[PDB]
């Protein structure tokens, strides 16, 4: 259902409800003192709180409210960093975010940082985890945010260990310009990637240089992998890719070279996005770009001289479904 | 004999560092889900190409049993993850012969229980246990195959 349609009513006192459950979560978890028998409880309402409040205004107040708790005071078992970031858009969906968010939200980033400079953390989750987008969703909000203090404090390091040396990529957008330079000092960029972060969020279009070993080692090191996979046969879909990364790239002419179309093989996404002209119609799918990004996918489906299947796939999916999405997208950008 | 479609799975667990091994005989339930839907960003500037998809297919299992095991409440008493080796089979619909044996591994995955059962009978109590695919920062991580089945 959409939610987001209905209308509200005493919005007054589901402020100190939700103001409520925070002070409650500071107060158990406050302290040395926690009760787990209490924790077997209505722990888990209290997320149910924090969630259906999308769908519910927030005064100053109760946002920030909610704020502190959200990036303070809630156990790590129940609470990855990933679950975190995602809730927190959705209760900023339905107002603004003023200065007090900004100052909690980039004190949480930064301790949280200190937090994980061990020699064994590796701030793991569901979704990746890279408090960079907490960095790009701030930038997001308003003009800029140049870290003011916060910065520096995340700039005074040595030798050391590597953690920060790559994590700090996070948080560059959010960040001085002495920032770039004594990353200059050492390791610029070695990452066999760097497009995942870069692209992302700061170099996205406009270049893409001669990166030479990144690709084509890529390739080099996956034709092997074809043949000792293909040949005994495993089939994992583990999920990480590139050669889908750049195969939208291929068509999207931001790559213009002609060492394409060498793989063959298996992901019939990436021949999907390199084949026009031969592809394997017998694999019809709702999916990869079914993942539809924006227009980019208007521009993919432009295809003069390939729709007459795809309309036909927009007939068996949204013919066969109820769901509202499939038709949404067969609407426009397919016209 | 009339229509008994009905099959098995065998479920193994770990933890890294030691050759664990948490098992069941069987997983009733199995529901594995797929779900993926993006966010609400409104940036709009010409000159940026998204194409951000998605990256992250989270991933849920599930499994039933009456089995803890009973050696690991012994030497467990005397992240932590818990890697997950499934083991289940398919058949030909041509040949319905036993030719194909499926694995299903992965190098992070933790549990997700709901710690509130306390339901009003004292049922056959099939502790279901909620499970969960995690991702480190490093790279892959997701699943291993092991398609058998050659001829």
């Amino acid at each position: 259902c959409s939610i987001d349609k209905i209308r509200f009513g005493e919005q007054e006192k589901i402020e100190e409800y939700l103001v409520g459950i925070a002070e409650e979560i500071t107060k158990q978890f406050s302290a040395n003192g926690m009760n787990v028998v209490f924790y077997t409880q209505f722990i888990s309402e209290a997320k149910a709180a924090l969630y259906f409040a999308k769908y519910v205004k927030l005064s100053e107040e109760g946002l920030g409210k909610i704020v502190k708790a959200l990036l303070f005071y809630f156990p790590e078992r129940d609470l990855d960093i990933g679950k975190r970031y995602v809730w927190l858009e959705r209760l900023t969906k339905c107002n603004e975010l003023p200065k007090s968010i900004i100052s909690i939200i980039d004190d949480f980033l930064v301790l949280q940082a200190e937090k994980h400079i061990d020699q064994n953390y590796s701030e793991v989750s569901s979704n990746g985890l890279y408090s960079r987008d907490y960095g790009a969703l701030i930038k997001h909000f308003e003009k800029n945010f140049i870290s003011k203090r916060l910065s520096e404090i995340t700039l005074c390091l040595t030798q050391d260990k590597q953690k920060q040396i790559d994590f700090l990529f996070k948080l560059l957008p959010l960040l001085s310009t002495n920032a770039k330079s004594h990353l200059l000092s050492f390791k610029s960029v070695e990452n066999i990637n760097d497009l995942m972060n870069g692209i992302r969020i700061g170099l996205i279009d406009e270049f893409t240089p001669e990166h030479e070993e990144l690709i084509i080692e890529y390739l080099e090191t996956r034709k092997v992998n074809y043949i000792v996979e293909k040949e005994k046969g495993i089939q994992t879909f583990s999920s990480n890719d590139y050669m889908s990364t750049f195969g939208i790239w291929y068509f999207l002419e931001e790559i213009n070279n002609s060492k394409m179309e060498e793989f063959i093989g298996m992901d019939d996404q990436y021949d999907f996005f390199v084949d026009p002209e031969n592809f394997d119609y017998k694999k019809f799918i709702p999916s990869w770009l079914k993942n539809y990004n924006d227009k980019l996918l208007g521009k993919i489906a432009g295809n003069k001289h390939m729709k007459h299947h795809v309309i036909e796939v927009l007939k068996e999916r949204v013919k066969n479904s109820n769901d509202k999405r499939y038709l949404e997208i067969l609407m426009n950008y397919f016209i | 004999m009339k229509t008994v479609i009905q099959d098995t799975a065998d479920v193994y667990f770990k933890r890294k560092s030691d050759g664990k091994l948490v098992f069941t005989a069987e997983a009733q339930t199995a529901s594995f889900s797929q779900a993926i839907s993006e966010e609400k960003l409104r940036g709009g500037i010409g000159n940026k190409p998204l194409y951000i998809l998605k990256s992250e297919k989270e991933i849920n299992l599930t499994v039933k049993n009456a089995f803890f095991d009973l050696e690991w409440l012994a030497m467990t008493q005397g992240s932590e993850r818990y890697e997950v080796e499934y083991r289940t089979i398919a058949y030909n619909p041509d040949t319905e012969e036993v030719y194909s044996d499926i694995y299903i591994q992965f190098p992070n995955v933790s549990p997700s229980g709901e710690f509130e059962m306390s339901l009003e009978n004292g049922n056959a109590l099939a502790p279901e246990i909620k499970f969960e695919a995690l991702a480190d920062t490093d790279t892959d991580e997701m699943a291993v195959v092991i398609e058998a089945s050659r001829d």
